[PDB]
RNA sequence: CCAACUUCUUAGAGGGACAAGUGGCGUUCAGCCACCCGAGAUUGAGCAAUAACAGGUCUGUGAUGCCCUUAGAUGUCCGGGGCUGCACGCGCGCUACACUGACUGGCUCAGCGUGUGCCUACCCUACGCCGGCAGGCGCGGGUAACCCGUUGAACCCCAUUCGUGAUGGGGAUCGGGGAUUGCAAUUAUUCCCCAUGAACGAGGAAUUCCCAGUAAGUGCGGGUCAUAAGCUUGCGUUGAUUAAG
RNA sequence: UUAAAGGAAUUGACGGAAGGGCACCACCAGGAGUGGAGCCUGCGGCUUAAUUUGACCAACACGGGAAACCUCACCCGGCC
């Protein structure tokens, strides 16, 4: 009999938008900013927005919800842009192929151009998982 | 319901009708130029008679 | 107000509470909070009043939640 | 009947109504009773704000044969906040405003005034 | 003939059975010990944990 | 000015509760379950969609179509009578079958609400005296938080009598008398008094309603009302048992 | 002798067809009963000059319908 409406829902996610910097983790402070910053028709969904407001506090805060929000979104920033390696996870200089992949590029005439140590194939031919159930 | 047919229900109406009431040691002159400043329809102001 | 009963269970709450409310002003609250040990562990309705209330009768039975009673044949 | 309805559904509707539905209900073309109903824009049926954000009205229309039955209801805007509309929003729906830019949060700047 | 009476313990309540909800079944333990513990159903409210008397030990628990 | 105050009373504004706080569970989602604190962690209701029913209402309506009758009028009024007539069947109820009681006397607590009217005649009643009761006169008050009224309600409480009996349980049936309303009381309007004192000993199949101030017991007030409630609608009081081809 | 019979899909409604839910106008655990008796009051039948009539879960203390007359329709008379 708790479970929150879709107008108290979509009234409050857009508080967190638009207002995150001047919230916390209380929820009589809360209660009082949205008071002043949102027209709420009475006092009943006031602090049912507020409540489900704080609820939001303690679940973004542990990581990134939906969230568009700035200082969660620019911190992405500083992952997708950020960590580019000071060496590379291809110039290894030593990198393993196999007898036909070589003959593969024997034939571009990058036979003797590389350096590419072989490794053999073991030699079995177990793929193709046996077959029905059990 | 207009006739016996139904499932017995019934309809509560109900008016709430306020009352207030102020003393004044005022002069009975001045007291139509206090009654002379609102219009206010649904309001119902009497004013008693000066013998006391 | 009330009948022959609540009234005992009132004053019951009235003269317990009154020292009580005496023993916040008049005294520390250390021998309120001691005498209030004891008027909490027992019974705790000696000074928080009972909320239950009347609970108005509607349209189609003797009382509130009662019908009277339904015939088919 | 169906000529006369569309012109009046189409009047209140281009007066800034935010919803109207009409109900004419007689002795149409035939001779059992029907009902035809006319609806348009959003409109609200329980509650307490369905007695000031509307207006019914329920009219009679003597025919030659039978009598017809008119039933028109506006819900009413909130705008004006004066003569057409109510005040006192409705309750289902938040209107959060917007902030300012927030230009000069950064390093200190002192001034005497 | 004779069977010791034996008191016994609840665990965890598997929900209710019996048609009308009006039985529940509880795995009772046996009191000498916890590792002996056999799926029963009894009658009235439960309150999980609690312990509750056997006048017969061992036959059947709602199974088909 | 030979006192202040607002606790209780009355409202008005504002506050407060949001699953917010703490543990557990769940995709650590929505949420659920416990506890803390708190007056309260689900008070109770009003409105209430789309599409309908050959549901009910022409006997609510100067809402109304068509048909019928329209002066020896199916219009309207007056006198009388009937809708109450009883071998029977059924439906909502009221009082009961008793000692967890009935009498008699004591002692003690309510809430909701209503009251003199345009036509409209009649309202609620305190006190004082006549009567044994129903009631009757005098004298007031009230258009009402001002008077009835601090609404001295019943149950219950405390004492007395009765003792397992169709009993002092039950009060149907019926005779005689007395009052009040009304133009009129017989086919008893109602009320009061003395008498008469019937079934009924807990109810087969079947079936109804209901989970907390609930059910049930108990009275009280609106409606109907000149006269009047076993009805309904409200109120407290005692209080539980478990388609892009 | 006859204007359909029929096919394939669609939405319904229904199933003594499955799966998931839910409600004391459903049940369980119970309570208070009702059904038995006396009476009250409505309905059918009977009888009647007339016993006016509506309605048969969602009719039956319901037409707010507790009619002495009036209401009042119905029956017996007389006026206007
Ligand atoms: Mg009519
Ligand atoms: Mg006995």
């Amino acid at each position: 009999g708790r479970v929150r409406t879709k107008t108290v829902k979509k009234a409050a996610r857009v508080i967190i938008e638009k207002y995150y910097t001047r919230l916390g983790n209380d929820f009589h402070t809360n209660k009082r900013v949205c008071e002043e910053i949102a027209i709420i028709p009475s006092k009943k969904l006031r602090n049912k927005i507020a409540g489900y407001v704080t609820h939001l506090m303690k679940r973004i805060q542990r990581g990134p919800v939906r969230g568009i929000s700035i200082k969660l979104q620019e911190e992405e920033r500083e992952r997708r842009d950020n960590y580019v390696p000071e060496v590379s996870a291809l110039d290894q200089e030593i990198i393993e192929v196999d007898p036909d992949t070589k003959e593969m590029l024997k034939l571009l005439d990058f036979g003797s151009l590389s350096n590419l140590q072989v490794t053999q194939p073991t030699v079995g031919m177990n793929f193709k998982t046996p077959r029905g159930p059990v | 319901t207009p006739c016996g047919e139904g499932s017995k229900t019934w309809d509560r109406f109900q008016m709430r009708i306020h009352k207030r009431l102020i003393d004044l040691h005022s002069p009975s002159e001045i007291v139509k130029q206090i009654t002379s400043i609102s219009i206010e329809p649904g309001v119902e102001v009497e004013v008693t008679i000066a013998d006391a | 107000g009330g009948g022959h009963v609540a009234q005992i269970y009132a004053i019951r709450q009235s003269i317990s509470k009154a020292l009580v409310a005496y023993y916040q002003k008049y005294v520390d609250e250390a021998s309120k909070k001691e005498i209030k040990d004891i008027l909490i562990q027992y019974d705790r309705t000696l000074l928080v009043a009972d909320p239950r209330r009347c609970e108005s009768k509607k349209f189609g039975g003797p009382g509130a939640r009662a019908r009277y009673q339904k015939s088919y044949r | 009947v169906r000529r006369a309805c569309y012109g009046v559904l189409r009047f209140i509707m281009e007066s800034g109504a935010k919803g109207c539905e009409v109900v004419v209900s007689g002795k149409l073309r035939g001779q059992r009773a029907k009902s035809m109903k006319f609806v348009d824009g959003l409109m609200i049926h329980s509650g307490d704000p369905v007695n000031y954000y509307v207006d019914t009205a329920v009219r009679h229309v003597l025919l030659r044969q039978g009598v017809l039955g008119i039933k028109v209801k506006i819900m009413l805007p909130w705008d004006p906040t004066g003569k057409i509309g109510p005040k006192k929003p409705l309750p289902d729906h938040v209107s959060i405003v917007e902030p300012k830019d927030e230009i000069l949060p950064t390093t200190p700047i002192s001034e005497q005034k | 003939r004779v069977q010791p009476i034996k008191l016994a313990r609840v665990t965890k309540v598997l929900g209710r059975t019996g048609s009308q909800g009006q039985c529940t079944q509880v795995r009772v333990e046996f009191m000498d010990d916890t590792s002996r513990s056999i799926i029963r159903n009894v009658k009235g409210p439960v309150r999980e944990g609690d312990v509750l008397t056997l006048l017969e030990s061992e036959r059947e628990a709602r199974r088909l």
